[PDB]
């Protein structure tokens, strides 16, 4: 899979709470977490089902 | 807010919640029409929450109001965060108590060493995560422009501001963005961002309002 699906969620420097979704390797599927809502990383989706997509693997 | 305290119930009147299913930012009411936030608390649709306290209880004191306009400053950088700034007119006019109050703008930009209030429902945690039911209250001060470029070395404007603790341990955090920054009465601030949240060396970054009071009266009265 993409290297950027196993980095850690990336809250990012603003300071909002805005529910996205990350690929969790450990866990194998997509969970959520807060995101900041400015300078996101690739590792953060507005659903799962695109997490999974994108992440997901073979 | 981490490192802050509970406010009395109600004593942050222009403290508002902004909601589109969940609470995901804060925001001040600037008059009975009118809620100033942050541009990256941008969302197409947005229920303004004013009169709260707990903001998991319906408590008996809150007006919910759908906002009608949105508009985030023309020259808002998503990327520096330059001109952090955000006006959301009201879909009918809310109604003036003691819960529910306006704040004023700025007569002019305060000094460094000018002790302000910031609030929110934020995280509390500088680690982990723990979203409070009830408002959260910081007393911190504005700080010296060099303190805060030395902080963050070439990311600070002249529409931001520094304002907390070079030595961590209190600052505003994620939930809190579009919240007030309050000194003698007046809103000088608007929570924006920073690296972490309480962490030594990188106190918050704040919207320096004193620098769009033109911006914010111009738009009002043409909207
Ligand atoms: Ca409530």
């Amino acid at each position: 899979r993409p290297d950027f699906c196993l980095e850690p969620p990336y809250t990012g420097p603003c300071k909002a709470r805005i529910i996205r979704y990350f690929y969790n390797a450990k866990a194998g599927l997509c969970q959520t977490f807060v995101y900041g809502g400015c300078r996101a990383k690739r590792n953060n989706f507005k659903s799962a089902e695109d997490c999974m997509r994108t992440c997901g693997g073979a | 807010i981490v490192g802050g305290y509970t406010c009395q119930e109600n004593s942050v009147p222009y403290q508002v919640s902004l909601n589109s299913g969940y609470h995901f930012c804060g925001g001040s009411l600037i008059n009975d029409q009118w809620v100033v936030s942050a541009a990256h608390c941008y969302k197409s649709r947005i229920q303004v929450r004013l009169g709260e306290h707990n903001i998991n209880v319906l408590e008996g004191n809150e007006q919910f109001v759908n906002a009608a306009k949105i508009i985030k400053h023309p020259n808002f950088d998503r990327k520096t965060l330059n001109n952090d700034i955000m006006l959301i007119k009201l879909s009918s006019p809310v109604k003036l108590n003691a819960r529910v109050a306006t704040v004023a703008l700025p007569s002019s930009c305060a000094p460094a060493g000018t002790q302000c209030l910031i609030s929110g429902w934020g995280n509390t945690l500088s680690s982990g995560v723990n979203e409070p039911d009830l408002l959260q209250c910081l007393d911190a001060p504005l700080l010296p422009q060099a303190d805060c470029e030395a902080s963050y070395p070439g990311k600070i404007t002249d529409n931001m501001v520094c304002v907390g603790f070079l030595e961590g341990g209190k600052d505003s955090c994620q939930g809190d963005s579009g919240g007030p920054v309050v000194c003698n009465g007046e809103l000088q601030g608007i929570v924006s961002w920073g690296y972490g949240c309480a962490l030594p060396d990188n106190p918050g970054v704040y919207t320096k309002v004193c620098n769009y009071v033109d911006w914010i009266q111009d738009t009002i009265a043409a909207n």
